[PDB]
């Protein structure tokens, strides 16, 4: 009902937060801001941010450099940052199993090193999704942080990442303690609404409808709760405005905005306005978060 | 697609093999 996320902060029981959607809408700018708000409010705890998107752009939002290992933000000590890549797992592995792999391939070729060089250049499809799951599991095991925030990649990939543990436990248990229990506990938490939650981001256009419906349907399957959604790139103009451009775009948005409210009225829908400049630096973040707790005052508001 | 199928088998093996790392 209320267009805000204030109900999220009060529930300290949360452990996993997600932010997903299409590209070019503010998945990164939104996630990073929400984390800062939760940290300054709970200074006696730890918090972690993490990026699973290959187009790592968090460093450009904070104006600070980050690496493949967890670091600390200069502006605040409570918060930490991190970004996962695929050029470190292979680097650390740099084989024993790969060698045996060739033997299996050569075998069938008969019944029907040089390959090591292929490992150098990489270019192995799916490696980004495979190695990423490995890194998280190592970080998920540690129990020093309280919660974790994710800046996920497009929906086309984040879903396949969520289904991975459900299939690994299946084949593992079908072919077969510390490892299986870890993953089993993880999939258990991602499904409980009191611990996990998924949030969406979109813009007032036509493609938002089809994408949002497909997203919710695929989440209800996995039994994951979607309790809210975020809209961005909104204009605060009206027919009374003299600028023809600002007037035309507004009429195009008042249409789709009303549609979404009627369908998912049960969800917490929030509206974020458009800003003059970009969002770079802690200065602009703490101002972007105020719109998520206390709603902005638009022209048509009352 | 025949040789590519072997490549598909080569890539399909990496997926199954990488599972042991878990
Ligand atoms: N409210 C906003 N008004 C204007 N530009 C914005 C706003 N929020 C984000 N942007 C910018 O839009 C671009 C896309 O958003 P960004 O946060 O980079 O995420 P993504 O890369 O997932 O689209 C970036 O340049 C970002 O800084
Ligand atoms: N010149 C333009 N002015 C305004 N909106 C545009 C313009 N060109 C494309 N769009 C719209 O911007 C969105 C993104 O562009 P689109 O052609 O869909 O490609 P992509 O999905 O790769 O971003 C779509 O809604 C598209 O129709
Ligand atoms: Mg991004
Ligand atoms: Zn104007």
């Amino acid at each position: 009902m209320l267009p805000s996320l204030h109900d999220i902060l009060d529930q300290h029981t949360y452990k996993w937060i997600f932010f997903g959607g299409k590209g070019g809408v503010g998945k990164t700018t939104t996630s990073s801001s929400f984390s800062v708000l939760m940290a300054e409010t709970r200074p006696n705890e730890k918090f972690l941010l993490l990026s699973t998107d290959p187009a790592h752009n968090i460093s450009d939002a904070f104006d600070q450099k980050f690496g493949k290992a967890p670091t600390q933000v200069s502006g605040i000590p409570n918060l930490y940052a991190m970004e996962v890549d695929a050029s470190n797992e292979m680097k650390s592995a740099v084989x024993x199993x790969x060698x045996x792999x060739x033997x299996x391939x050569x075998x069938x070729x008969x019944x029907x090193t040089c390959a090591s060089s292929f490992i150098k250049d990489g270019t192995f499809p799916g490696m980004d999704e495979m190695w990423s799951f490995i890194n998280l599991i190592k970080l998920i095991d540690t129990n020093e942080y309280s919660t974790v925030i994710f800046d996920t990649a497009p929906t086309g990939h984040t879903l396949r990442f969520l289904e991975l543990p459900e299939t690994v436990n299946k084949v593992l248990e079908i072919f077969t303690y510390p490892k299986i229990d870890v993953v089993k506990r993880i999939s258990a938490e991602f499904r409980d609404p009191s611990l996990c939650t998924f949030v969406g981001v979109c813009i007032p256009e036509f493609l938002s409808l089809y994408e949002t419906e497909r997203l919710v349907q695929r989440l209800a399957v996995l039994d994951m709760d979607c309790h809210a959604i975020v809209i961005n790139f909104v204009l605060d103009a009206n027919a009374a405005t003299p600028c023809s451009m600002c007037r035309s775009r507004a009429r195009m948005q008042n249409k789709y905005i009303d549609q979404i409210n009627e369908l998912y009225d049960d969800f917490n829908i929030v509206l974020s306005p458009l800003r003059h400049d970009e969002v770079r630096g802690i200065a602009n973040l703490r101002d972007y978060a105020e719109t998520l707790i206390k709603p902005y005052r638009f022209c048509w508001s009352a | 697609q025949k040789y590519l199928l072997v490549f598909w088998i080569a890539l399909i093996l990496l997926i199954i093999g990488i599972y042991y790392v878990l």
